[PDB]
DNA sequence: AGCAATAAAGTTTCCTTCCTCCTTGCCGATAACGAGATCAACTTGTTTGCGGCG
């Protein structure tokens, strides 16, 4: 094929065919004369050498090159190594209806949601849009669809909103180690160029928010739509198949919020008085009358369903920190009160989750988790939280030991 | 000569410019004052100007690496002009049936000449021989059908 | 050029699926032989196959 | 201080007395090319080394010869700037002295035959800037300096190769600088073997005969003679006492009359003492001691001539008898202390088949030249060539020198060719370590690695061209006429240029320059490799070199080399690193004498140090005594430990010498993890300058030096006073004493305004200077892109306080206000370059023209008449730039477009458009155009317009120049008329030219009118000649490729500010993404209402331990207050003496900081400007390890009247209540980067494809589709979703029918599927059958 | 409004047509120089199979 400035580009195979042909034709010409045989001998050794060198250059005898000192690539390496069809071009594939961008966080979100910069999905759901403009009769045909589209009317965005609800997608970090390296989320449009993302699934992806990039793919058809909604959707994929473990761990922050709350000082104030329920601790602390971290007696109403799957209501009083009182506000009607009576190390929360799932089923655990995130981030912000040079501790008894 | 696929007097001129340009670069002792090429080879400027194309531009290969080791090849960086496009044939067929939509109401032959010439890619005056009217009327009705299909709106202008 | 590596007679005309007289062309009516020049015709894009 | 330094001072807290000011930093490239070009007479390098090396050439007969003399260069036609503009390489001519001498072949040497001593042009070559680069074709580039292993000799031993043995195998290697390598080695069974350039194994001894040696002499050299003597029946034998050492007695070892060692008995050291003592060598012994011994020398019957036993053959008693009979009462044999003296040669020998020399040469020949007939002389020639021809072999006496040291000779020098003695010494040294004596050595030791530089490369390449020449030169010497064939008739100069131009364009090393920031260039220029030719590779090379070696100390920075596959390989030069003259390294050290550190220096090697001891700089000097403390941590032996005080020889200079400059500049390195420091400085180069140049406050001291030697800025060439100033240039007038007499002495400076980087960025220069002001030499006169007042400025300093906020700082993510975008103060520019060319077709020429068909005048409205846009405009994707058009042929249409023409009726010309247009997604501002057109062609009108406006520019510039110059000269041309009378006002009132005729006296003064006219005519002559030259050079057309008519080229401009996704960090690896911007009003704020800028995540302080960022943060809050206290005073307008005291005390804080300052020196206005600068904040130097202390941070903070820890009460913007705890607050100085949000994003629905296989592409540039790997498959398999992957493999990848009909169904609302088969499958099938196979398929 | 006539104008065909150029094949004029190498690769490396190789 030719180039801009008339130049050409070629496949080397051709060259190899040609030499063969020349030699053979020579051999015919020679044979027509019955010539002395030695010439024939040389002619055919050169023949077969040309032949196999076509097949695979530097295997038997040393390889033929161009002027560059580089081989005239044979057949075999259409098929071989990574470069071959199998491993390059056949199994791993370039794709349309796809894209990528940088990521970030949506904390407030719900797990199943995912941030979309506008113009991306705008481009991506193009033929749907066109179907709907010929449907409504705005774009009676295709052209005016395009033209209003590149004019970007308000109806355009309205119609996108019409579509993309319930219109899920696939998202991908590289490299894919285990099957959770991809998931199946549901869109939410956002005004930027950068994706927001639910925090907790940094770990399924091994992601850190310091310059990642991800790609996005599409269940165009319905089968895949429903599979992804049913299978790779975030609610489904919360325990390892390797070991029956919650993989949804709150790593580092919200843990701290809870630990700071669920804690028992002695020092501050109000030590050892009496209440009806947690709603009065809300009354007080939102007025700022009590240390949340203070053991004080109150009354609680705990539930169990020790009957044949039927609840058993009871209530009683507890010398407990106040944060535990609040944190009972959210527990979904199945648990004892021992659950909170410690200052909640990481694994306590692991078992919080486990047990909740073990007995009460699934979606309560999910919501429980979500609200744990919201609330612990809230009180983490409330927390007052930093470090200094002066928080660094040197024991006085190091120099003498040395 | 068998292996090369370019003509001969080409290479005569090439050897000649080589001799001359070296000879005269020795005469002068410096380079690139092409008017010297013009005079010494007093034929024309466009002569060597074209020859420069004709000779000095050679073959290159397809799969060579793209430089700063093997990011991609030259087989990635390629462009084409003769592509497929889906809606032009689509609306072409729409307009074909619109031609029918116009001309089915019109004289017996002209619908047929324009059909069977434009539909299955047959012969035009093949019918001019059938009627034997001189195609004056053919011309006229061709024009009127144009005037009738300047009665619709379609982009792809 | 004919009788070479790109002898289009065998592999196919670059003038993609054109006949000799140039009546039938370019994938349009595949199972038509040019009734004018009597050239039996195949290979639009079977320049990828033959 | 200097004037520039008086402007703005940066404090210090360093405390150690510095000796040295840093050198000129990039001296080395300058040196190398300087010495390469320079006409050396004798001490040859580069050029003359090559010429005098290929000292003259004679014919295939030997009849005639050309002769070298000497050379010279020209100067370039074009200046720099035209070259970069024009699009051309910058180069120098070459001019050569030569003498074609011929001598009469009738006469013996009748030299007077013919002499043509003429001159010779041959080729241009490129030259260097004062900065370092070579521009090529208008492209600034850089080559790298290399490292690799020396030539010479090398020893090693592999360990259990045939691991069944688990045995050592020693071996030796020889590597000439040029020519063939060579390998000697052992086998599992203790025999010697050899190979050239890894030829097959061969016995060594063959070659020894091939070198005209007999076995007798062989073992004479290698072996000391075990002499028996046959005294009339019995065996006696000579003995050295220390041969029987650790050995056991075969019989009754005794004396003539005295027993020393009984049977079975080890010859202890006692008996060695007895035997040396009592004076015995000749000892009676049984005849049986022989049988098993080997004859040393082929002993015969002298009457017969019969080998009774061939040499190197075991001995016996029947042979004893026959030999005793022969008249041999003495038998030399080999010694075999297999412990020490093993007869490895004897073994290797009697494995060897050959005896004659000739057939040995033959067998070597037939090995290396297989099949070819064994012609004697051919083998002789082969052998001589491989090691004894100057043509194809050399050492680079460095090789010779290193080798002689490895020989333990004395003589540094030698030849470029081997000797026999030397080789023999190789053999014995190899066998000696094989016995044990001595050792093999290492690779990482830098003492074995030599660096390699530009001039050497050029040397090699052009001399290659010289050889290419010499070929045909000889070809025609022997044959043609001699009288008439001029010397320069014979030659060509293409190939030389080809070598030069290629590796300046083809080598891996030659690289674009990294124009992002000053650091980028200077350091990328100091960057070192072991790759390319004569080097190594990633996959083969392993860990051994990547790691650290102790000798790197103070030569190489350990803390700057990337994270990619090329981790440890490339590594930057150290600070005060220098090179040995050879290509080795060196580093300065302070001598320690009598305990006193002598203030001298020595640049000491990578070898020498292992002998001596070094003192450390963190050591506290005892103030003109010695090192205070006893156990000083000194170092030697590839290690460190604790030594006394008197003991030391030498000391380092600084605490810094190890690091890179990129490493050196973050302060408080002394408080954080290494890998953090790595990534910190690694991204530190990768920044972007803002619009503006904001300083830091927390420094190290060096920023000025790099600000200087980057060479970006204006400079004070020569002192003066500012003459003229503007937004584009200045003029200076030069001081008198500095004004040497010849020129009128006025520098000027046209500046570089908005200009493009190769990373596509806004470049510019600006004054930081005023008018009517003095100038000292050297100082700058205008800033560059990213600096201020001779100090680096590559980020901005900003407020921050750190705590969680609502999950917007989950993992290091960042959150900020929004005022800063009002200030646009991280906003920057990305100007983009674009072109469009006219060409001559086969048919005819492309044309450029406004008129094009089917055009809306909306498009055209912005174009001139030739079809070109008006400057200053603002534009968008789809817009058109260049009405380029193309004369075309014809087609055979079909009734389809026939009828589109019947309908539309827009006539197709014989021409199409080929216009330049804005790419999709882009919109911006035009500000400049250029055009290039050939010599021969009419210059398209606006190119004439611009050449004309350029003439207006140029002539105006030169007019200005000469007008000023001659305005100076009119001073004389008035004044000297005053000499010789007075027309006090009749001079001046009447017109000035008409002064010559005024009062006119004879004697000397007619000449004075005459010389008046002379200078006038001289001056107008300069004017005209200058116009001529310059106007030609501008008007001179262009040099172009074939087929080209002319080109246009365009620039653009677009300006980028923040949208989230944007990356940033500080100087500590503290990376960061933005998650949101904040309105001010939800921002946390303070007692006094000031909200904050930036907010942060403190979970990741200890996790990686980037702790120093804290320290500056205190300081980041700290010194600010001072400026506020001053600005408070300022707006209050207090009093000078208040400033005086307050400032002096700001500087008068520290205990023992070295700098100490007074200001009663300085004047009032100086205080005013200084204060007026400082109002924003007081900047400081934190030296790296001689840093400040917590005493001092809290000292400044206590003057600043604040929380000592500086961690304080804040209230919420959102709700307006206090947080729980105080929080540490302050300022960082931080950055932005080029991994930007717009640079990276891409989507794709549908577009282009491949052609061979019709599947999509990749790349945002080419509207790329994304890849879907097998890993992603395996996952999908894990879930088990068939239809999904089915789809993406069929329709979104290959199946074309599939993609089509699915698109159809979608727009129809139909979300359904139909599959096919991939084409790529059948492609595989066809490859298979092409390979000669009946691949096929079984139909259902 | 439908239908034709005369005149004019531009053609595509198209075909020769004779200038000119251009390209496919052949054979020729003194006499003798040297068997190539030519500018490369740096030896990854561990495991495994098979031919020798005793
Ligand atoms: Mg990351
Ligand atoms: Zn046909």
């Amino acid at each position: 094929v030719p180039l801009d400035g008339g130049r050409f580009a070629t496949s080397d195979l051709n060259d190899l065919y040609r030499r063969v042909i020349n030699r053979n034709n020579r051999l015919k010409r020679l044979l027509d004369l019955a010539a002395p045989d030695i010439i024939v001998r040389n002619e055919k050794r050169m023949l077969q050498e040309a032949v196999d060198a076509l097949l695979d250059n530097g295997r038997r005898g040393r390889a033929i090159t161009g002027s560059n000192k580089r081989p005239l690539k044979s057949l075999a390496d259409m098929i071989k190594g990574k470069q071959g069809r199998f491993r390059q071009n056949l199994l791993g594939k370039r794709v349309d209806y796809s894209g990528r961008s940088v990521i970030t966080v949506g904390p407030y979100l719900r797990l199943h949601q995912c941030g979309l910069p506008k113009k991306m999905a705008l481009e991506l759901f193009k033929p749907f849009i066109y179907g709907k403009l010929e449907l409504r009769g705005l774009a009676t045909t295709i052209k005016a669809a395009k033209k209003m589209v590149e004019r970007e009317e308000a109806v355009v965005w309205d119609i996108l909103d019409e579509v993309i609800r319930e219109h899920p997608v696939l998202l991908n970090r590289a490299p894919t180690l285990h099957r959770l390296g991809i998931q199946a989320f549901e869109p939410v449009l956002i005004e930027g160029k950068a994706i927001q993302l639910h925090p907790l699934v940094c770990a399924a992806y091994n992601a850190d928010f310091d310059g990642d990039q991800m790609a996005v793919h599409v269940p165009l058809t319905l089968e895949a739509q429903l599979e992804a909604r049913a299978l790779m959707m975030s609610t489904n994929n919360i325990l390892s198949p390797a070991n029956g473990e919650p993989i949804i761990v709150p790593s580092q922050d919200v843990v701290l919020g809870l630990y700071y709350m669920t804690r028992d000082c002695v020092n501050a104030k109000g030590e050892g008085m009496v209440l009806t329920g947690p709603k009065e601790a809300e009354r007080l602390y939102r007025s700022g009358l009590a240390s949340l971290h203070a053991r004080v007696k109150v009354r609680i109403t705990e539930y169990e369903k020790d009957a044949n799957g039927e609840l058993v209501a009871k209530t009683s009083l507890k010398d407990t920190t106040v944060g535990r009182a609040i944190l009972w506000m959210i527990v979904p009607k199945g648990l004892p009160y021992s659950i909170v009576n410690q200052a909640l190390g990481k694994k306590a929360i692991s078992k919080m989750l486990n047990t909740c799932y073990r007995i009460l089923g699934l979606k309560p655990t999910v919501i429980f988790a979500d609200q744990i995130m919201y609330t612990g981030f809230a009180y983490a912000a409330r927390s007052g939280a930093s470090v200094g040079i002066d928080d660094m501790v040197i024991p006085e008894k190091k120099h003498e030991i040395i | 000569r068998s292996r090369d696929w370019v003509p001969r007097s080409v290479r005569r001129n090439a050897r000649e410019v080589a001799q001359a340009i070296g000879q005269l670069e020795q005469e002068l002792g410096r380079n690139a004052t092409e008017t010297e090429v013009a005079e010494r080879l007093g034929i024309d400027i466009a002569d060597y100007r074209q020859m420069l194309l004709d000779t000095n531009n050679s073959q290159l290969f397809s799969y060579d690496e793209w430089r700063e080791e093997h990011g991609d090849s030259i087989e990635l960086v390629t462009d084409d002009h003769q592509r497929e496009n889906p809606l032009q044939q689509l609306l072409d067929s729409n307009l074909r049936q619109r031609v029918m939509e116009a001309i089915e109401t019109l004289p017996e032959r002209e619908k047929l000449v324009l059909t069977l010439y434009y539909q299955e890619e047959l012969n035009l005056k093949e019918i001019g021989a059938v009627l034997e009217v001189g195609e004056s009327r053919v011309s006229q009705l061709h024009s009127q059908a144009i005037k009738r299909l300047r009665t619709k709106l379609g982009k792809l202008l | 050029e004919r009788d070479g590596l790109f002898c289009a007679r065998i592999f196919g005309p670059v003038k993609d699926y054109e006949c000799l007289c140039g009546k039938y062309k370019r994938l349009k009516h595949r199972g038509v032989i040019c009734e004018k020049c009597g050239v039996e015709v195949t290979q639009t894009k079977v320049r990828r196959e033959r | 201080y200097s004037y520039t330094e008086k402007k703005r001072i940066r404090k210090d807290f360093g405390k150690r007395p510095q000796v040295l000011d840093v050198p000129y930093l990039l001296s080395i490239q300058l040196d190398s090319f300087q010495k390469f070009i320079e006409q050396d007479p004798e001490g040859q390098y580069g050029l003359e080394a090559a010429f005098r090396s290929v000292f003259p050439i004679q014919s295939y007969s030997g009849n005639s010869e050309l002769q070298y003399v000497s050379y010279r260069l020209g100067e370039p036609v074009f200046d720099v700037q035209e070259c970069q503009i024009r699009g051309v390489t910058y180069s120098a001519p070459l001019r050569v002295k030569l003498r074609l001498v011929i001598y009469e072949r009738e006469a013996p040497e009748g030299t007077v035959k013919d002499i043509k001593e003429q001159e010779v042009y041959m080729g241009e070559i490129p030259l260097m800037t004062d900065n370092g680069t070579f521009v090529i074709n208008g492209t600034e580039r850089v080559i790298v300096s290399q490292l690799h292993r020396s030539p010479g000799v090398f020893f090693d031993s592999d360990k259990g190769k045939t691991h069944s043995s688990g045995k050592v195998l020693y071996n030796a290697r020889i590597i000439p600088y040029r020519g063939s390598w060579l390998d000697f080695e052992f086998d599992p069974k203790d025999n010697l073997f050899v190979r050239i350039d890894r030829r097959r194994k061969l016995p060594a001894t063959i070659i020894l005969r091939a070198l005209n040696y007999t076995t007798e002499q062989i073992l004479d050299l290698f072996f000391e003679k075990v002499i028996f003597e046959i005294r009339d029946n019995k065996l006696q034998m000579e003995l050295v006492p220390e041969r029987l050492r650790g050995e056991t007695a075969s019989f009754d070892i005794e004396a003539n009359g005295k027993v020393y060692v009984e049977k079975g008995r080890r010859i202890t050291a006692r008996h060695i003492r007895q035997l040396e003592k009592d004076d015995v060598k000749l000892i009676e012994v049984p005849v049986e001691y022989i049988a098993g011994k080997v004859v040393a020398k082929d002993y015969i019957d002298e009457s017969t001539g019969e080998l009774i036993c061939a040499a190197n053959m075991e001995l016996s008693l029947d042979l004893l008898a026959k030999l005793s009979q022969s008249g041999h009462k003495r038998i030399e044999t080999l010694f075999t202390n297999d412990l020490d003296h093993g007869p490895y040669i004897s073994e290797t020998l009697r494995v060897d088949p050959t005896n004659d020399r000739l057939s040995a040469l033959v067998e070597i020949y037939r090995m290396m030249r297989p099949g070819e007939p064994p012609t004697r002389e051919a083998a002789e020639s082969l052998f001589e060539n491989l090691f004894f021809s100057e043509d194809r072999y050399d050492l680079s006496a460095v090789g010779r020198m290193k080798f002689n040291r490895s020989l333990l000779r004395e003589e540094i020098e030698g030849s470029g060719i081997l000797s026999k003695d030397d080789i023999i010494d190789v053999m014995k040294k190899l066998i000696d370590i094989r016995n044990g004596k001595g050792e093999v050595d290492d690779i990482d030791h830098l003492g074995n690695r030599r660096i390699r530089s530009v001039g050497e490369m050029a040397e090699n390449q052009f001399r290659v061209g010289l050889v290419r020449v010499e070929r045909a030169v000889k070809e025609r010497l022997s044959l043609g006429d001699l009288d008439t064939l001029m010397p320069q008739d014979m030659i060509n100069a293409k190939p030389i240029s080809a070598a030069v131009k290629e590796f300046f364009g083809s080598s891996q090393l030659s690289q674009f320059m990294d124009q992002n920031n000053p650091l980028s260039e200077i350091t990328h220029k100091r960057r070192i490799s072991a790759l390319g030719p004569g080097g190594l590779t990633r996959e083969r090379a392993g860990f051994e070199v990547r790691d650290v070696h102790p000798t790197h100390y103070g030569r190489v920075c350990p803390i700057e080399t990337p994270e990619g596959p090329n981790i440890g390989l490339i590594n930057s030069l150290s600070v005060y690193a220098q090179t040995n003259e050879y290509g080795f390294l060196e580093t300065p050290y302070r001598k320690v004498t009598d305990g006193v550190v002598t203030d001298e220096i020595h640049y000491l090697s990578a070898i020498e140090e292992g002998n001596y001891v070094i003192a450390q700089a963190n050591s506290n000097l005892d103030e003109e005594g010695h090192f205070v403390e006893d156990l000083v941590t000194c170092r030697s032996k590839g290690e460190s430990s604790l030594f006394s005080r008197d003991q030391v020889d030498y000391m380092d200079v600084s605490t810094q010498q190890v690091v890179s400059v990129g490493a050196s500049l973050i302060p408080f390195l002394e408080h954080d993890d290494a890998n953090r420091a790595l990534m910190g400085a690694n991204m530190q180069r990768q920044a972007v300058p803002t619009l503006r140049a904001d300083k830091p406050l927390v420094g190290t001291g060096m920023e000025r030096a790099v600000a200087v030697d980057s060479g970006v800025t204006a400079v004070a060439k020569r002192g003066g006073v500012v003459q003229y100033v503007d937004a584009s240039r200045i003029v200076i007038k030069v001081n008198e004493d500095e004004m040497y007499p010849g020129e009128a002495g006025i520098d000027i400076y046209n500046l570089t305004k908005y200009t493009r980087s190769n990373q596509n960025t806004c470049i510019n220069q600006m004054p930081c200077v005023s008018l009517g002001e003095p100038v000292e030499r050297g100082d700058v006169l205008a800033d560059g892109p990213s600096t201020d007042l001779g100090e680096l400025a590559l980020g901005q300093n900003m407020r921050v306080a750190f705590m969680p906020w609502n999950g917007y700082n989950f993992e290091d993510s960042i959150l900020v206000s929004e005022r800063v975008v009002q200030e646009d103060r991280f906003t920057t520019i990305h100007i983009q370059e674009l072109a469009c060319v006219s060409r001559d077709t086969k048919l005819g020429p492309e044309e450029i023209t406004a008129d094009i068909p089917n055009v809306g005048e909306a498009a055209l409205s912005k174009l001139d008449e030739s079809g070109i846009v008006y400057i200053g405009a603002e534009v968008t994707g789809g817009d058109i730039l260049v009405g380029k058009v193309t004369p075309k042929g014809e087609t055979q249409l079909t009734p389809e477009e026939k009828l589109l023409r019947a309908i539309f009726g827009e006539k197709a010309s014989d021409v199409k458009d080929s216009s330049l247009r804005v790419p999709n997604g882009v919109s911006g501002t035009v500000i400049d155009v250029q055009v290039f057109t050939r010599d021969g062609v009419e210059k398209d009108k606006r190119a004439l317009e611009i050449e004309e406006m350029q003439l207006k520019q140029a002539k105006k510039d030169l007019s200005e120049e000469l007008q000023i110059l001659e305005a100076g000269l009119f001073s004389r041309i008035r004044a000297v008329l005053v000499a010789g009378g007075v027309e006090a006002e009749k001079l001046d009132k009447l017109p000035r030219d008409r002064w010559l005729e005024l009062g006119l006296t004879d004697e000397e003064k007619q000449n004075q009118l005459e010389q008046l006219a002379e200078q006038y005519d001289e001056l107008k002559h300069e004017f005209e000649k200058k116009l001529e030259a310059k106007r030609r050079k501008i008007t001179q057309g262009d040099d172009l490729a074939p087929g080209v008519l002319k080109i246009v080229k365009v620039y653009l401009a677009v300006k980028r500010r923040i949208q989230p996704g944007d990356k940033m960090a500080g100087r500590h690896g503290n990376k960061g993404v933005i998650s949101k911007i904040n309105p001010i009003e939800d921002m946390p704020y303070d007692e006094n209402g000031t909200p904050v800028d930036i907010v942060l995540n403190p979970l990741g302080v200890p996790s990686r331990m980037n702790i120093g960022q804290i320290l500056e943060t205190h300081l980041g809050m700290a010194a600010k207050g001072i400026g506020d206290k001053i600005n408070a005073m300022l707006k209050q307008q207090q009093e000078v003496a208040k400033l005086r005291e307050f400032i002096q005390r700001a500087y008068d804080l520290g205990a023992d900081v070295r700098q100490k300052v007074d200001l009663s020196t300085f004047s009032d206005e100086e205080v005013m400007r200084l204060a007026e600068n400082l109002r924003k904040g007081m900047p400081i130097a934190t030296p790296v390890f001689d840093g400040a202390k917590e005493a001092e941070i809290k000292e400044l903070l206590k003057l600043g009247d604040l929380p000592t820890s500086g961690q304080i009460r804040l209230y919420d913007g959102r709700t307006g209540e206090q947080f729980e705890r105080p929080v540490t607050v302050g300022y960082m100085y931080m950055l932005k980067l080029n991994h930007l949000v717009d640079d990276k994003m891409h989507a794709r629905s549908t577009g282009s494809y491949s052609l061979v296989t019709q599947q999509p592409l990749g790349g945002k540039a080419q509207f790329g589709g994304q890849r879907f790997g097998e890993m992603e498959v395996w996952a999908l398999e894990a879930y088990g979703a068939a239809y999904t992957l089915q789809e993406m493999l069929t329709v979104k990848s290959d199946d074309v029918n599939g993609r089509t009909k699915m698109y159809k169904n979608i727009v129809d609302g139909n979300h359904q599927m139909e599959p096919g088969m991939p084409e790529s499958f059948n492609v595989l099938l066809k490859e298979i059958r092409s390979l000669g196979i009946n691949i096929e398929l079984e139909d259902e």
